[PDB]
Parts: C-alpha cells; structure tokens; sequence
C-alpha cells in the first residue's frame, strides 16, 4: 500500500484519522517508487 | 550535548488562558497573544519595581559543546593521519 | 500551579488588614468589593471555578447560565464538535457550514436553529452566605491586603491624610506582590509542565486539538518503530 | 474577550465613587456623560449591541435607523453582496459597476436606485430607563472610576482645591488602567483565537470574506490528500 | 540543598525578634502569620514534608487529603503510572486515552471512573502542638527575622514611627538575606550534582521519567563496551 | 585553605569587641548567636568537622546522628558503593534498581529495606561546657567582630543612637572583610591545587569518582609509554 | 582539555520545583519556565541590591586550549616536514 | 526639534523577501516532482 500511495496512520504512530483530510490525517509523498523502479527497469533490460 | 534551552517567563500570558493551550495556538500560528498590561506588571510600568522586569529579552542556558565536539573530531583526524603515515599505509594507498 | 487553591473565608483577609491601625475603618464590603477588583485584575484562571452545563437553543439563540463569567468553550450535544466564535455580520437574518458561537449576556447567539449545546464556564466559588471565596494562597493573601491597603491611602493620600512617602512604599510593594502573584499562579507545575512537553515534541504536528475539548493536548505522540 | 458583558445599572458606578469624600457631589446626570464619553474614548466593539435591520432605497437614498453608531457593514437583500465605501463624486448625479454606499447621519447614500438593503449596525445596550447600561466587569469599572475621579480632580486643580501630586496620582492610575481594560477588551478568546487561526494558516489564500458578510473569515482551510 | 533540616519550633524566632526595643510588641499569634507568609513567598521545597496517601476514585471525583498543599504526581495504584494535567474542558460529561487529572480543593477530578490513585503531596511539619514547625538554618532564621522586622517597620512608618532611612536600611538587608537564603535551600548538594550530571550526560537520552515516579531521572546511562 | 584552623574559645571574641565602649553591653548568649549566625551565612566547609558514623536502615529508613549538620555522602557499609540523592516521589510505597537517599529532619529515607550505611557528615566543634568552638584565623576573628558590631550599631541606628555614617562605614568595612575571609578559606592551598591538578589533566577523564568516596579524585592519572 | 563550563546561579528556579526535575524538562523542551518575582529578586527587583543580580547573563570559565593544541599540531607538522628535507626524503618521496 | 529633522519617512513593505520565498519553494516542488517520476530536468533537454 505504501507503493501505491496509501499511508496507514496506525503504523507509523499510536492513534487516540478516517477521513481524508491533511489537517488531521497526512499526506504520503511517494519518494520509495523510483528506486524501485530502477530495479524492475533494469531486470528488463537485462 | 543537549540543545539551546530558553529560559521563559509566563508573566505576559493573558488573563483567563492556561499556559498548555497558550503555547498551543503558539506552536501553529507562530504568533503568541501576550498581555503587556497584566497586573503583575504594574510595578515596571508606574515606576515601582525596576524596569528589566518588562524588558532585556530572554535568557540563555547554552553551552559550547559544538566547538567542543568539534576540537575532539579534529584531534582523532590528525593521530589517524598520523598512524597511517606511521605505518607507511596512507589513505591514497588506502584507496 | 504548583499548589492547590484551598478556599478560605472573606474575613481571613480583614483579620490581616485591620492589624494595621489605619485600615480599622474597613469593612466586610469593602473588602467584598476591592476582592472582586482584585481577582478581576489579576484573571487568574486557577481561582474560578471550571462547569460544564448544557442549554437549548431556540432559534440561533440560546438562555445562558446565571453564574457564568467566562466560556472555554461551546460544542454540539450529539456530535462533540467544538464551536468557534462568530465572524458573521449576518448570522440569523436571512435574503429574499462551519458552526460558531457569539454571547454578550445572558443570551449565547449560535449559528444553528434547533440543537442542544454544552458550554464549559468559569464562574466563582460561592460561600454559603453567598459571598465570594478567595484562596487561603499567602502570596494571594499578602497581595489582596496590599491592593486594598494601597485603594485606602490612596483615598486617603487624596483627601491629604497620608505621606506621600507611604503611599509611594505601598505602591512600590504591592506592584511586586502584583508580579510574585502573578508567576505563582500562572507558572505551570510539573505535571501540566508534561502536558506541555507532550504538546511541544511533535514529529506529526497536532493543530486540530480544539475540534476535541483540548483533550489530547497533552496527549503524548508516539512513533512506530520500524 | 475571555469574559462576558454582564450588564448592570449606571449608580454601580456612583455604588464606587461616592465612597471617596472629594466625590460626594457627582450625580447620575454627571455619571450619564462621563459614562459616554469614556465609552466613545476607549472604542471598544464588545460594548455595543450588534443589531441587523433591513430598509428599502428611495433613490440613492434611505432612511437610516434611529440608535445606529456605526455600520458593520451594508449588503443587498436579495443577492446578499455586501456594499463597499463609495469612493465615488458624482453618485446620483447623471451627466447630459460594483455597488456601494455611504452614510453621514440619519441618511445613506447608496448606489443602486430601488432596493432593499440590511444593515447590520451598533448600538448601545439600554436600561429599562432610557439610559446607557454598562458592563460589570471590574476592570472596566475600575477604569470608568478613575475616569470620572480624574475629570472632577482636573476641575478642582484647576480651581485649586486639589494638591497637583494627587492629580498626576489619579492620572497615572487613570492611564494604567486605562491600558488594562483596552487589553482585557480586545485580546482574543480561545474560541477567537480558533477563528483567527483558521484564518492565518492557509495554503490557498481566501481573500472574499467581504462579499459574504465575513461569515466564512474563520473556517478552516481543509486540503485533500492525494 | 547541602545543609539539613533541622526542626525548630517557631518561638525560636521570637528568641531573635524581641532583642530589638522596637519589635517587643511582637508575639506567637503574629509570628505564625508572618512565618506562613514568608514560607509561601519562598516557596522552598526543602521545607515542606514529602507524603504520600491513596484515595479512591468514585466517577472522576476523589476525597483529598487534609493537610495537602502541592501535589508532585499523581498515579494509578495498580499500574503505576503517573498522570498528566488534564486539558479536556469536557471530561466527566458525556455527549449523545492517556490518563489526567486536576485538583482544585478538596476535590480532585481524574479521567478515570473507579480506581485507586496514589498522591505524593507535600505538607507542612507540624508541631505537637498543631503550629508550624520552622528550619534551624540561621540564614533562614535570619531572613524570616528580617521579614518580620520589615513588615512591622513598613507599619510603623506609615504610622510615622519609624524614619524612612531605617526602613530603607531593612529592606535592603531583608532583600540580601531573601537571595541568601533563597539559593542556600535551592543549590544542589553534591549527591545532588550527581543526580543531575546522569540527567545530564546521557548519549540516549531519556525522556520519559514522568511515567515512572521520576525514579530514574537520576541513574547512570551505562553504555557497553564493543 | 592555606592556613590550619586552630580552635580557640568563644570569649575571644568578646575580649576583641567589647574593646569599643559602644559594644560593652554585649554577652556570650549574643556572641553565641551571632556566631552561629555567621558561620553559616559564611558556609565555610572548614569550620566543620568531619566525622563518620554507620547506621542500619529498618525499612527504607533510618536514624541521624545528633550533631549531624550537612552530608558529605552516604554509601553501602558492605559494598562501599556511594548512594546518590532521591529522585523518586514513590520510594517506599508499593503498588497491587540504583540506590539513593533523602534526608530531612533525624531521619533518613533511602530505598534500600535492610541495610547497613555508612554517612560522611559535618558537624561544629564544640566546647567542654558544650559551645560552639570558632577558629583563631584573626581574618575570621575580625569578620565576626565586624558582623556582631554591624548588628548592634544596626540595633541602634533603628533606635536612632547612631550616625548613618557610621552604619555606613561598619557595613563598608564588614563587608570588604566578609569578601577577604571567603577567599581565605576557600582558595586551594598547595596540596590541594595538587588535588586539584591531577583532577584537571587527564587524558583519561575520570567520571566514577562518586562511586568512590571521591577517593581517586585527585590521584595522578599516568600513561604507559610505548 | 575540558570543555566550556557554565557558571549557573539557580536563582530563578520556580516555587516547589526540584533542581533534578527542573532541568529535566529543559532537556526535552528546551524550555526553562523560570519565575523573575522570587522571593530571592526582591532586592534587585525593588532597588534595595544591585539591580545586576537580575541580569548580564551567565559567567563562562573558558580557558582557550584549543588554539594552544593548534600551536603545537602546527608545530609538529613542521618538524616532520624539516626532518623530511634534512635526509632528502619528502612526502611525495614515500608517496 | 524633531521638525526641522528627522529625515524623509518610507512606507516600506518587505515583499522582496516574501515573494522569493515563494519562488524557492516553485523550484523545490517542480524538482521534487521530477524526483518521483524519475523524470529530471536533464532528461527534458
């Protein structure tokens, strides 16, 4: 889910939310994809 | 090494304001509503009591550990310098 | 605060004035009076006392409670929302959202029609005459005997009774018992010193703690270890 | 305000002045006037009741409401688009765009010809006598005290009845106080400091709450994720 | 503090006082009075009894002991861990986490329904006879002397008795000896210094000794050898 | 301290102030007071005198010597290890690690259930009809002279019996001498900058120095050559 | 070589709060909540003792080894390239 | 004496700074956006 842009609150903190707003729930910034993506590009072109 | 610690006064947080939810809405909006005429104030404002109790900023608790950290790093370069050159296995020689 | 607001009886601070020769000619309603003075100045919240109760509204307006003073809030029965205050010029008037609040008297004037809301106040600790409560807090005390002592030779410093030397030292000490006062009471203690630590040291930010009644303010935050 | 605008009589004020021998002579008619003038000095919003009433345009013109002292602001019935200061020379005057208005006494001087406009004004809270009703807060009381002590101690100085250190005395007490109240006036509640939160911190700026009648200056400024 | 607290009993003080001509009017009833004002002023916590008493909890109200001024922590009794300020507005009253608690009298009003809390509060020694029993330090004596001899010459010199140079001189020695005192009960010892050096110098920092009873802010941060 | 404390009687002082014909009015009882009055505004460590004295805890306590003033240290009569002080709020008291200890009146509250320890404490050299024994040092001999004599012309000049002036001077003069005796017993001697230098230069540091009774404090720190 | 060492009076601590559990909460903080109307500030505060007893900031007992420790690396640096040259052998040499 | 004096006054707003301050912040988020992509601005010339 983190490879497809769901950031899940309950595993990167205790939770005390539902709905999808960034006042209080957060925004993931998908900056894992491009490393990963040079390694199932380059699997290709092998 | 610890940080910089701010020693602070609550004297100017408004009347009917807890100090928890006061720096609150401190952290968020940056700006912090504070009371220049409380009256624990009243004493530097008629002439009663003196004048750096209104003013002379904000303390300090800091201490150089940084420079200290710091002339420790370079001392442990300079005897790795010297303990390759000892040997005659240097860095480039290294690497 | 570091200490507790024990409540003691008016007359406490009249068995400290009246010690002084030239304050004997005080009385229980002066004392009432500048005590009311005092504590008004001064707005220490610590020293009135935190109720909650719920109201009706009618039609964007709502009756308030006789002791009311202060409000820390206002939030909707059913759902627990929080309501700000009125940025409106034009609330219930109609032409041819977000909920809030506005209270001058003894009427509250809400931005919803038909609803009950809770209202969390401060009003003042009552005696069973019926009379105001001070703290037994000697800071507080000694403060409040400085204000009225301070209120009488000024009185008297006016009709030319007093040496305006006295009045000068009575000044210049209340005004630093104004200031002893006012660290004493607002200086937070070491538990409320955790809840603003927790409220400090966020990774995550928190800026939604007024749509909850400031509960999880001092909430501690915790990372997941990964 | 953290506080509330309890409301009492006018003598509460004459209940506190009259305890000084040197103002013995002050009298309802007197506390009427001072009572305004410090009231208009000290210009504080909280004081006045905010009241909306709607009237029709003649032609550029309108009658205007008996008790208004200032206008918050002024929109069409109909549409509900708020008026702006007609910065314009030539309004109702035709040789051979965006609505507005102005206003000098019992007249308002719009720009549409045929219409109907609401108002929403201020005024001041009566008595069940004609009179001005003021707020109980200590603070403000004090302050008013000191008003009308310095005003009758500046006559009697001039007169040369009153010592000039009592009246730099009263004046200093007067300015200090007059200080504190201003502050206790104005500075912004906690439901306050929300709204003006919501308005300081936004990725997308909101810069119409004037067309509406600043109904929407505190709302809160939510982003989707994506 | 390096010194320790050796208890006196109050006439000790009057032991000291009544060498002065002009302090002979001085008695018990005035002592205990200026004693407790001048406890409170310091505000030293040296000087208050370390307790601790458990209460239980009928629905977010518990009973509080008599004699409590301060309370260090508060805690669950079966759990052990500590409570925080509570910065709810709505806790006991419910619509249609980490635990807290406030205390304001006699009352204190916790976050949880049912259950035993354990309260570290400090109290005053007291005598066999029910007064307040006061340090043998003789800075302290001495500053509490010089408080008492200040307040009874600010008095006397607002009756006229006293000349202000004397009353200046008093002050000032009653000014120095405050700052005296003050940091002779506040400095730390040196088993003091290590508790605060292994606070202090800590590669993994510990920031979380308020759950415990603060029992390890004091420990050595031992870091094995690789 | 450079010097040696060589103890001599209380009379001393009195042979030295009663010299002044202002000052024949004094006794032992004001030297005595006013001797323990400066020894411990002064604090001097030197005056006292070290002793060690094991005690066996009951149950998280313990009794104190008599004559015991400050402590130096306290530590495990078997293992020799140095207890630091009490950071705990719930030391003793169970619910349903490092040792420490606490000391406030005859007294001592350590968290260890059934031990010996032993206490390195200060207490004052006494006389054989049981007296406070001073120091022969003629700076500290003249400091108190100065402190006695500032008291009594401070009596005085209340009662107005003598000059300004000559307060001034006494106070001038006392504290010039108070500043000369601070230095005297405090600056190392060269023993102990010895002490002291072997503690400033170390390759090494040495931090463990509290777990021993600072023994290997000033121990010379040596380096093997290779 | 020790660090820099901050000379820290206490003055302001608050009432009923403890050294420990003070400087406890400005290590995590940076925060220190310090009360300037003490009982001990009341003679700078009212002008009865020197009003710097309320201020001018916190001594430092810095002794300057680090530019003493720099003297002597620069200096041994400069042996090692003199013993170099006198033998003929420099460091590009045992490069 | 201030009225013979006092030199010539300016009303002097900082939006030199406020407006780079956005400007660093438009290069920030169109090269973080090329990061996540993979698409860099060397690999559009």
């Amino acid at each position: 889910d983190l490879l497809n842009g769901r950031l899940h609150m309950s595993d990167l903190e205790l939770v005390l939310i539902k709905a999808a707003y960034i006042p209080d729930r957060l925004q993931h910034y998908p900056i894992m994809n491009s490393k990963l993506n040079v390694l199932r590009g380059e699997e290709s072109k092998r | 090494n610890w940080g910089s610690i701010l020693e602070l006064d609550l004297s100017k947080v408004p009347k009917g304001w807890d100090v928890g939810k006061w720096m609150y809405y401190a952290r968020v909006n940056h700006i912090a509503v504070i009371d220049s005429f409380k009256e624990g104030t009243i004493g530097a404002s008629t002439g009663k009591l003196a004048g750096a109790l209104n003013n002379a900023g904000k303390g300090m608790i800091e201490t150089n550990i940084g420079n200290y950290i710091q002339q420790q790093i370079n001392l442990l370069e300079f005897i790795k310098m010297e303990m390759a050159d000892v040997a005659g296995i240097s860095k480039q020689r290294e690497g | 605060m570091v200490n507790n607001i024990n409540w003691v009886k008016l007359p406490v601070i009249l068995d400290r004035l009246l010690r002084h020769p030239l304050l004997t000619d005080l009385n229980l309603e002066t004392a009432i009076q500048y005590t009311l003075d005092f504590i008004s100045a001064m707005g220490l919240p610590n020293v009135y006392v935190d109720k909650i109760e719920t109201i009706d509204i009618k039609e964007y307006r709502g009756e308030l409670p006789c002791d009311l003073i202060s409000i820390n809030q206002v939030r909707l029965h059913k759902n627990g929302i929080a309501l700000r205050a009125m940025t409106d010029n034009f609330n219930a008037y109609p032409t041819h959202g977000e909920p809030s609040f506005k209270t001058q008297g003894r009427v509250i004037f809400t931005s919803i029609k038909h609803e009950k809301v809770d209202i969390s106040y401060k009003a003042i600790m009552l005696d069973d005459e019926g009379l105001p409560l001070i703290p037994d807090n000697p800071i507080f005390l000694k403060t409040l005997e400085l204000y009225i002592k301070k209120e009488w030779f000024t009185i008297l410093f006016d009709m030319g009774k007093i040496s305006p030397a006295v009045l000068n030292n009575t000044q210049q000490e209340y005004a630093f018992k104004a200031g002893q006062c006012n660290n004493e009471f607002v200086i937070p203690s070491v538990s409320e010193m955790e809840a603003i630590t927790n409220m400090w040291n966020q990774l995550i930010p928190r800026v939604t703690e007024f749509r909850r009644g400031f509960k999880n303010l001092g909430d501690k935050e915790y990372i997941r270890v990964h």
